[PDB]
């Protein structure tokens, strides 16, 4: 069970609850020169 | 699902590198961890950051639309247009982001009452409740008997009292690639009309009747409607609202404070 | 096989006559591993300093006498620098060994029961209100049970209930030895770091009790010995602390 | 100052008056605590009941360029009261940011805590500590400068945060139809 | 499933091993068996320890709750702290291990009767119940029309009367690694507050309510739920408790007797 | 069947009811000091 | 080449300008090695909790300000479990490492010599008396120079020489650092450990003194800054312990 469709439309299928993705840079790193830690940040 | 990051063993350190030292004028985020500037064990770290996801987040049923009809003029049926900015609970955690992509898998609960009145006496058998989803553009009835209620080309459920509330799944129905909550524009090309997202919302109506004919006495019924979204992406992410919501078409809102006051600078309750 | 000898740090504790030792649930005190760690921090770990035998105060064993019980690590405070690292540190582990010494003639009888009672809550001889936290602790001296009910705001120290609530003669099953003056004079028992979670607070939380409860009474004759002193002795083992801050006073 | 800019920034002055108090002190704890309750971090820690992770907080010097000093900021493990000297809060984690080109530094909390995970809401069981910050050295500036500056924090969360339960946020009121 | 083990032929024996004698002061059980003391024959023994189990010996529902709510100020709604300590049958058999994991698996049973007055003509469709659990630290409801009841992220269960009595499972959802049931300490760190083990339950409350508005004559309902352990395992067995129970918050007890008293030590009945 | 899970979730099964392992030794033998039957105690 | 960055423990200092730091003698500190050794006990090595930066109390330099001293490792008693370490054992061994701040504009003028001078001995203004222990260590404010002779039972404070008989510009043979204002303003300095016993005792003896002479008077215009503050910070590194008894009440 939990992968058999009983319907043949899309929209009538269960939640996709067990997906785990992450990207953090679009938000915490958007400069476009890289800036190294250990390193002066200028 | 994979866990979060271990922790790393550091050691003493004497050197020329400046983890801590940092720039907040450059736009970036600092990136340092508790190894770079402590002394630290190694563990291992199984937690997964499973129920942060938006799919999980908003997984859950949150009631949108309730009203009254009748049993015995304009009383005995119900209109509601389809938005999602009349209920605080949801509209609060839909407004975190700019555009999204769901699906929605609506249910409906009803209930029904007798009104008090001075003669109580009647027999009634079970009742019956049509809901009906006028596509935009289409004919809206005016009348409980009028002739729109034939339900040719719309869709329609039927729901006998007592059994298990009924359930439906709509797929993606907008025009455009995406929901846009929020949109910066005027609907007329002039800079005139009405300002604000109603513009953009162009979702149909819904009726909802009594099947039966008519009772000795008055009954009176009321519906929920819940919504759960479902295969949802999201976009843009936006600041939480602060001040408390005033009307439903708009996003008037009135000064309010960041945070409660406490007595002082060094305060500590 | 009557002859043991132990030693920790700089301590020694010989004993001539007595059984075999007792190691609570048949596990050995260890060190907490990384995959079982919560916390991320380097653990500050003493090793000769604060594990090693700490002697209590001794108490006589009158012929009336209805028992006496312990709160540890509390009780362990102000004792060394075990219990100054307590104050400046907020979590804390460590594992315990008790040796309890009592010794008579082979002209005198009677029979100890030795027991550490894990998470041992303790009811209030009135029901309908609390009593303060010194009844439970007193840090210096052993609380002492009776043979009847009492009142007031206090524990009920009836030795039929033991105030728990439970039967006397059931706390078997816990770790246990008995000390009979017709056999042994010696006592010892090794307990394990028991806890829901990995490290708690030593000061807020009591970790296990140590009861003494003579089931046969003590009894001699004209010209013997009356003054019969019993001593316990408990040693920290594998202590470890995490979290450093300004000391506590308490 | 709730319903202006001036709450944002901590105010900085050189003189010999006052050298040996607290320049601020508040609580640790993001979920309920006022001074970080609002913030994005915290609006989103109150959807949920329960939270880990660590917690990383930077400053930012908005004064002139001439201006020099140091500071001390400190956190304190929970189990004891607020300190009150410089003398006890340089017991425990603690770091000395001095003032200069780079113009920020970064103060991390290590997750002291006796559990895997602490409760949002305040429970005495689960609690954290203090965070103080004292003068390492005043502040001096030439001749022909402002004598006050301000300094502006800023709170993020870092790789091993994570929440568990899931409840409503308590922000969030609705007295009648809208 | 393996049975217990049989029994081994024995003779007539006359040498130096005393397997009868033993120590009892050594803290340990003597594990003699009949055949070392007397002459047994051989035999086979099937029987199997399958139901003195844990697992099995929990696994059966038991009641926890009760409570009445009235449908026509406060009286029209239940609440409930989540608390195992409020029915003697199941807390005596919870009380035998000190630290313990498990899975609940919840039910509900309701029931609904008309009082008694001197008028009861009356006609009324069938009755909906919701329950909704609210988190620790979530707001709670302080009316029946109040705005807490929609569940945006509250789970919540309908169920019609009528119908099969409403199950749902919960997971391990303790902070720590088990549920202690005994704990022997104070909240605060200066030895002070609340002493026992209502610090370390911070489980949330539960509320249930009547779907419909109004009857033209009161009705009411009774609640009672039933919780059955699964997947569970146990730490540190515990003496039964021998007192009787005087007040859910805490262990106070009176002084009781061990055992029945009986006419004299050689008194055979 | 009696071994088709029809829910995704763990705590959504059926109680394990046929397991049985024992220990005993903990309790009734927790000398460090071996002890033999036959051979006196002490 | 100006910025640096310096972590130990939980602390961690940050400086923009400055120079290389200096080792004293060209050899880090480390432990006492097997062959090195002369007792016979397993030695305490704290690491997090004893090895750390600790901010001392801060001075004004005034344009009339003659200089100040500091006698360490007395002055580091009472701060943390450093001094707590102290009391408790007989004998002990560390390594620091100093750090001297002090900032200014650039219209301000002056420098200052930070220097370490191992075994100084302090006479007194009377040849023909002693004077107490209090004047030389008193582990809570700096000890002041004086630009002219005094008396009494007191050390001899001339900055001409010093208090040690010798000659104030000749004390750059000790490892020393100097801190311009229009260069630098902040000056580091790592010794190891100097003694002719292996191990000593901390209390009564004095193994090094730190002292900050201005050779440039401090000048500036109206409308500057007039208060600088000095402040210095030491961390003790690799710190042993060996011996344990009963606090020491000093
Ligand atoms: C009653 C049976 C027919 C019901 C038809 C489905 C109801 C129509 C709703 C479609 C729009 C759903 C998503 C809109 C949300 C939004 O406006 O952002
Ligand atoms: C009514 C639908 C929602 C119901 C949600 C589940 C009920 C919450 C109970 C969770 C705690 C169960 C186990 C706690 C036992 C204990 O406190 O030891």
């Amino acid at each position: 069970y939990t992968n058999i469709n009983f319907y043949k439309d899309a929209a009538s299928s269960a939640s996709n609850r067990q997906e785990l993705q992450q990207d953090p840079g679009k938000f915490t790193d958007p400069v476009k020169d890289l800036m190294v830690k250990t390193l002066p940040a200028l | 699902d994979r866990t979060v990051a271990n922790t790393q063993p550091s050691g003493p350190s004497n050197s020329k590198e400046i983890p801590a030292l940092t720039a907040v004028e450059t736009g970036h985020t600092s990136q340092v961890d508790p190894s770079d500037t402590l002394q630290t064990r190694h563990v291992v770290n199984f937690h997964s950051r499973s129920e942060s996801t938006v799919e999980n987040f908003m997984g859950r049923a949150a009631c949108v639309f309730m009203d009254q009809y009748k049993l015995n003029s304009t009383d005995n049926f119900a209109v509601w247009t389809i938005n999602v900015r009349e209920m605080a609970q949801l509209r609060r955690k839909c407004e975190l982001f700019t555009y999204m992509r769901f699906d929605i898998e609506m249910t409906m609960v009803i209930t029904s009452c007798q009104d008090q009145g001075t003669q109580l006496e009647q027999d009634m058998p079970v009742l019956t409740h049509q809901i009906m989803y006028v596509p935009p553009g289409g004919p809206i009835p005016a009348k409980v008997d009028s002739y729109e209620w034939q339900t040719s080309t719309n869709p329609s459920v039927f729901w006998t009292e007592g059994n298990a509330p009924a359930r439906m799944s709509i797929p993606f129905i907008s025009v455009g690639n995406a929901y846009s909550l929020f949109y910066d524009g005027w609907s007329h090309f002039t800079q005139d009309g009405t300002y604000g997202y109603t513009t953009l919302n162009a979702m149909g109506k819904l009726f909802v009747r009594h099947v039966n004919k008519s009772s000795p006495h008055q009954i009176t019924s009321t519906i929920r409607v819940y919504f759960k979204p479902k295969h949802i992406k999201a976009w843009v992410p936006r600041p939480p609202r602060l001040c408390p919501y005033i009307n439903k078409g708009d996003v008037n809102f009135v000064v309010t404070e960041v945070t409660d006051a406490r007595k002082s600078i060094t305060d500590t309750p | 096989d009557r002859v043991r000898s132990m030693t920790l740090g700089n301590s020694t504790i010989t004993t001539q006559e007595s059984a075999n030792v007792v190691v609570g649930y048949g596990e050995w005190p260890s060190y907490l591993s990384d995959k079982e760690a919560t916390a991320e921090d380097q653990p500050t770990q003493p090793d000769v300093a604060t594990c090693r035998f700490y002697t209590l105060e001794s108490v006589q064993w009158e012929k009336s006498s209805p028992g006496w019980w312990w709160k540890f690590p509390e009780a362990l405070k102000n004792m060394g620098l075990f219990g100054q690292n307590m104050h400046y540190h907020y979590l804390g582990r460590a594992g315990y060994t008790i040796h309890v010494q009592c010794n008579a003639s082979k002209f005198h009888q009677g029979c100890l029961l030795v027991v550490c009672v894990p998470e041992a809550e303790m009811g209030c001889a009135d029901t309908s209100t609390t009593f303060p936290a010194t009844e439970l602790t007193t840090e210096e001296e052993p609380h002492v049970f009776t043979s009847d009910s009492i009142t007031g705001k206090k524990v009920q120290a009836a030795v039929c209930n033991a105030g728990m609530g439970v039967g006397v003669g059931n706390l078997t099953i816990f770790p246990h030895q008995w000390i009979n003056l017709r056999t042994n004079n010696s006592a010892t028992i090794v307990m394990p770091y028991i806890n829901s979670v990995p490290m708690d607070n030593m000061f807020r939380h009591y970790n296990f009790t140590l009861m003494i409860i003579p089931f046969a009474p003590l009894n001699f004759n004209e010209g013997a010995t009356a003054y019969v002193p019993v001593t316990v002795t408990i040693a920290p083992m594998y202590a470890e602390y995490n979290g450093l801050r300004l000391a506590s006073t308490q | 100052k709730t319903k202006s800019m001036e709450a944002y920034q901590i105010a900085v002055g050189t003189g010999n008056t006052d050298k040996t108090k607290p320049i601020f002190s508040f609580q640790m704890d993001p979920g309920y605590s006022s001074v970080l309750k609002r913030t994005l971090l915290g609006e989103m820690l109150n959807y949920y009941a329960h939270w880990s992770g660590s917690v990383k907080l930077t400053f930012l010097f908005c004064g002139s360029a001439m201006a020099t000093g140091k500071l001390l900021i400190s956190y304190s493990p929970p189990g004891a009261s607020v300190p009150s000297s410089r003398k006890d809060a340089m017991l425990g984690t603690h770091i000395i940011w001095d003032i200069g080109l780079q113009s920020s530094c970064v103060l991390c909390v290590p997750w002291i805590s006796q559990s895997h995970y602490r409760m949002v809401q305040q429970d005495p069981y689960t609690s954290a500590g203090y965070i103080t910050c004292w003068y390492q050295t005043n502040i001096v500036v030439p001749p022909g400068a402002p004598t006050s500056c301000d300094v502006l924090c800023f709170a993020s969360a870092c790789n091993d945060f994570s929440v568990r339960l899931l409840r409503d946020t308590p922000f969030m009121a609705q007295p009648g139809k809208l």
